[PDB]
């Protein structure tokens, strides 16, 4: 939901006709994602900009979050494992990545296919996610954390 | 070792010290690695 236009459906019990059911009004409705654009919200502006940017999509196609990109937002693992859906930016999507490659093979097995990616993931880090390679060097490249001299680090 | 050093000019010798404090680096970083984790030797399994 993001207004009371769509709201109002549910609200009255109208929504569940459509479905060769009797009227079923709702005591009230719920939002969530829509206020997060809120001025008095903490998301920071660029943020709340990108959000507004995602084209939404029906009831139809959600189902394709798991998927694709699709709309703005995309469907991701948490660190507990748990589903997640969020704005498909350049991050949530290299972090969809790992999700498929890295994350999907038992522990033993990750680190081993982390060395063979390693200087891709590397990139990847670098470019596009919330959290950079810890690796620069003084020069400006990134380098392994066992190359840096103190200083650097 | 200079004496050897005087055979070239002030170009390639230091040319040379770039590429051996390189190395030393890479040494430094190999040699505490292996105190730690007892790998100074590494056994070759197959040739080349």
């Amino acid at each position: 939901f993001g207004g009371s236009e769509d709201t109002y459906p549910y609200l009255t019990g109208s929504w569940s006709t459509k479905f060769g059911y009797p009227p079923m009004p709702f005591d009230g409705c719920m939002f969530g994602s829509r206020m997060m654009t809120a001025k008095e919200a903490h998301t920071s502006k660029q943020a709340k900009q990108a959000i507004v940017d995602a084209p939404g999509v029906d009831d139809d196609q959600w189902e394709n979050t798991y998927k694709r990109p699709t709309g703005g937002v995309i469907t991701v693992l948490s660190e507990m494992g748990e589903p997640i859906h969020k704005l498909a930016t350049r991050g949530v999507l290299f972090w969809k990545e790992l999700d498929d490659k890295i994350f999907s093979l038992d522990r033993s097995k990750r680190v081993a296919e982390l060395k063979k990616r390693r200087d891709y993931i590397i990139k990847k880090l670098n470019d596009d996610f919330q959290k950079v390679w810890f690796g620069r060097n003084s020069a400006g490249e990134p380098v392994d954390l066992e190359d840096m001299t103190y200083a650097e680090v | 070792p200079k004496y050897l050093f005087a055979t070239l000019d002030k170009a390639q010798y230091e040319a040379y010290c770039v590429k051996v404090q390189a190395r030393q680096k890479k040494a430094y970083r190999f040699f505490h690695n292996g105190l730690i984790n007892n790998k100074l030797f590494v056994a070759k399994d197959k040739a080349p």
